[PDB]
RNA sequence: GCGGCCCCCUGGACGAAGACUGACGCUCAGGUGCGAAAGCGUGGGGAGCAAACAGGAUUAGAUACCCUGGUAGUCCACGCCGUAAACGAUGUCGACUUGGAGGUUGUGCCCUUGAGGCGUGGCUUCCGGAGCUAACGCGUUAAGUCGACCGCCUGGGGAGUA
């Protein structure tokens, strides 16, 4: 889930410091990080409806952070799209 | 016969009958009475003094065995759980240690449905 | 509910020790538990009758306690 | 690197096979750079109730940091092993010496 | 009473058969937390030391076996 | 994977498909292929003997090596293919010095995976040795009856035996059937179940889909007459008899097992 | 809805001290998903219990209660069904308004000098104050004083039926 070496590595890459945890490119990206992650273990077990709802969470709290990022600006929504691979 | 010198009371009290057997201590049987076949038919062979009765009656049938010495092994509720145990001193025996037996499952085989 | 009898006594001690044990350990009170099933919803409503008696019990008392009868 | 503290029994007519043993579990624990912490050897122990006749038994305690996969190996051969049984696989953290 | 598993705090183990011997009645029975005195915290974990010292024959399921 | 044909034709309203795409897609190894010419149920004197067979596709018999008494010299799957004569995928097996082989596919077999025989093998799917060696309780294939035979037992799709009890020099297998039998301890077994475990769920949809497998039409005893079947005659569906075989012999229920020198072996009748 | 112990994968909650994003929030018709037990389909498994069924008793009768047996089912895999007194008969989110005695899980300070004391958070069971209510009762986890959004009701039967 995350472990603080994986999750302290795309903090440094999308935050504009190397301390910002929490701007939008960062949570979105800190998300597509388990959403990424999560579906090895949901192609082997499909049973898991307990943990699956909290994937449908991280799911649409992306969602909702996106598109507040892209009213709020669009280039910058426009650019870590494609950075990422998304929107399909 | 043998004149076995060391054996076994194996009583199974319940809430209808009560069966005694003496045995040796490898689990070969010697001799039983139980209630309801020593004149106790009915309501009455539950009654803890049908117990008693069948513990004479098994303390009998040994008596070729010459035993002197007995483990009581109570095994199932019910009232022929004491009054059967101190049957076996008014024989004589010399009761060497009291066990007791009694199946209790660990949350396995499921009981039969509640009566009306 | 294992007992050995030990060395010198009288026999309605020793007896009346084992008897001790079963109780002790509940064996009787177990058995007649297990004869029959009781319906999964039927223990929980018993269980929680038997903490609400007890509760309510506990406070009779002493709301019966600050009180001169006569 | 999680680590371990895997403790088993041995046939008690096989306690000369466990220094053996002990030193080869010990070396493939150690060859995937797997650390060791307590290699307390207990010794020959009663045991409270009869596991398939067998009143006696020798235990072994390991205390093993190793990676996750290395260990999944070190159970099949205490399973396909017939002189190690009831093996016990514990998962914990830290510390050593103790119970003897 | 309550004093033991809360002074000197610790989390229990398996190990020391000696201490465990202390809260089993002459059955084998785990003796309940309201005639001993641990906390709830700490029975738990006095629950599961038990359960996990049957499985290694270091203590008898019951009396009888 | 079990594919049900859309119903564009009746007759293929329900048809049910087993397809693998595992398996390979060419043409066979020629240097394993034999001549397997068909019967049709006819013995020396050229009378059927076993009725409702005949006719079906060609097919060319595969040299499976069921004894696999090559020890040691490890060996890989290299691929999985079709069998006619079987009802298992058979998988090409290519040894260490370079000799390639056939076996029986079991259940977990895939291309690249390692497998080889002898005492010195150990316990893996694929792995076969000798049941002296393979730990009691578990589940075996291709077991055999006599020491170097070649493997009799569990041969089918999908099929296993268990190792209930060794006993000395001999093993108690629970077989397929229910039966619990004696073998020598010394008899190679194939560890693992064999493949192609979906081979009940197919159905054939029409009568030519049985047909091309050579299978005949059978007549039922009742339609026949009395001289050709015990059953025959009547003016209007009558039975009226016991149910036996065309030669007499009573059918539903009557036991006709009679060996008397290989019942040592069987500890337990089928269930 | 989840109760033996162990490992593998995995979701949520809470607490102390900080750093960061800067209204990114609440509710939600349609829609989608999860949804006890019984029930259905295919393939297994079947110890115990047990609809149906058989016999014995009770009875005026007893196609039931009681007794002796017992198949489907209960169990596993993958699909389907989508209903319960699915209940605290009480929609979700937020603010404000006297107390007491407990449970459970965190944390801070000080004579932990010794089963101590004083705080602050999360969840939770019982009693009661104003207030509310037809009454019973609810009573900081409101059925009190308010704000936003949704669902539903409009005499009984016919009927949650055609
Ligand atoms: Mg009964
Ligand atoms: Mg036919
Ligand atoms: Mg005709
Ligand atoms: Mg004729
Ligand atoms: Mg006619
Ligand atoms: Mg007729
Ligand atoms: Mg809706
Ligand atoms: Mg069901
Ligand atoms: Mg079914
Ligand atoms: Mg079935
Ligand atoms: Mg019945
Ligand atoms: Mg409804
Ligand atoms: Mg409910
Ligand atoms: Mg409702
Ligand atoms: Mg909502
Ligand atoms: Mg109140
Ligand atoms: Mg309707
Ligand atoms: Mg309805």
């Amino acid at each position: 889930s995350l472990s603080t070496e994986a999750t302290a590595k795309i903090v440094s890459e999308f935050g504009r410091d190397a301390n910002d945890t929490g701007s939008t490119e960062v949570q979105v990206a800190l998300l597509t990080a388990q959403i990424n992650h999560l579906q090895g273990h949901f192609a082997e077990h499909k049973k898991d409806h307990h943990s699956r709802r909290g994937l449908l969470r991280m799911v649409s709290q992306r969602r909702k952070l996106l598109d507040y990022l892209k009213r709020k600006d669009v280039a910058r929504y426009t650019q870590l799209i494609e950075r990422l691979g998304l929107r399909r | 016969r043998k004149q076995v010198s060391d054996g076994v009371a194996h009583i199974h009290a319940s809430f209808n009958n009560t069966i005694v057997t003496i045995t040796d201590r490898q689990g070969n049987a010697l001799g039983w009475a139980t209630a309801g076949g020593s004149g106790f038919r009915g309501s009455r062979k539950s009654t803890p003094f049908a117990a008693q009765v069948a513990a004479e009656r098994c303390a009998d049938a040994v008596k070729e065995y010459g035993i002197k010495n007995l483990e009581v092994m109570v095994k199932g509720p019910g009232p022929g759980r004491e009054s059967t145990i101190r049957a076996l001193n008014a024989a004589g025996f010399r009761i060497t240690n009291i066990t007791d037996v009694t199946p209790i499952p660990h949350n396995g085989c499921r009981p039969p449905k509640k009566r009306r | 509910p294992v007992i050995k009898v030990r060395e010198n006594e009288p026999f309605d001690v020793a007896l009346r020790r084992f008897k001790r044990s079963c109780e002790k350990a509940g064996v009787l009170a177990e058995v007649r538990r297990r004869e029959f099933y009781e319906k999964p919803t039927t223990e929980r409503k018993r269980a929680k009758a038997s903490a609400v008696k007890r509760h309510a019990k506990k406070l009779a008392r002493e709301n019966a306690r600050r009180t001169r009868l006569y | 690197m999680r680590h371990y503290e895997i403790v088993f029994m041995v046939h008690p007519d096989q306690s000369e096979q466990v220094p053996g043993m002990i030193e080869r579990y010990t070396a493939a624990i150690t060859g995937a750079e797997g650390k060791i912490h307590r290699l307390e050897d207990w010794g020959r122990r009663q045991l409270a109730y009869p596991i398939n006749k067998l009143h006696k038994a020798h235990y072994v305690l390991m205390n093993v940091e190793a990676p996750q996969e290395v260990i999944d190996e070190l159970e099949t051969t205490f399973r396909f092993n017939d002189a190690v049984i009831r093996s016990m696989v514990m998962r914990t953290k830290h510390a050593v010496t103790e119970a003897s | 009473f309550c004093r033991f598993t809360a002074e000197g705090v610790q989390e229990i183990d398996y190990k020391d058969i000696a201490t465990l011997k202390n809260y089993i009645t002459e059955s084998g029975k785990i003796v309940p937390s309201r005639i001993t005195g641990t906390r709830a915290k700490y029975q738990r974990q006095l629950a599961r030391a038990i359960k996990r010292a049957r499985y290694l024959s270091l203590l008898p399921y019951t009396d009888r076996h | 994977a079990v594919v049900k044909c859309k119903p564009t034709s009746p007759g293929r309203r329900h048809v049910v498909k087993v397809v693998n795409p595992e398996l390979h897609k060419g043409k066979p190894f020629a240097p394993l292929l034999e001549k397997n010419s068909k019967s049709g149920g006819r013995n020396n004197n050229g009378r059927i003997t076993t009725r409702h067979i005949g006719g079906g596709h060609k097919q060319a018999y595969r040299i499976v090596d069921f004894k696999r008494n090559k020890d040691g010299i490890p060996a890989v799957v290299e691929r999985l293919e079709y069998d006619p004569n079987r009802s298992a995928n058979i998988a090409l097996v290519l040894y260490k010095d370079g000799e390639r082989r056939y076996i029986l596919a079991p259940k977990g077999l895939k291309a690249g995976d390692q497998i080889q025989s002898g005492v010195d093998a150990a316990i893996k799917p694929g792995n076969t040795l000798p049941m002296r060696n393979i730990p009691v309780g578990s589940t075996v294939h291709n077991v055999e009856m006599k020491p170097g035979k070649g493997g009799q037992l569990a041969r089918s799709a999908g099929t296993y035996v268990q190792i209930v009890a060794r006993d000395g020099a001999y093993v108690t297998l629970r077989l397929r059937s229910g039966e619990m039998r004696k073998v020598e301890a010394d008899c190679r077994a194939t560890l693992g179940e064999v493949g192609n475990a979906e081979h009940m769920l197919r159905v054939l949809g029409k009568a030519g889909a049985a047909r091309w497998r050579g299978v005949r039409p059978t007549v039922r005893g009742t339609a026949m007459n009395p001289v050709d079947h015990p059953h025959g005659g009547g003016e209007g569906r009558n039975f009226g008899k016991h149910p036996v075989t065309p030669w007499g012999v009573q059918t539903k229920g009557k036991k006709t097992r009679s060996n008397k020198r290989t019942d040592k072996f069987i500890v337990r009748r089928r269930s």
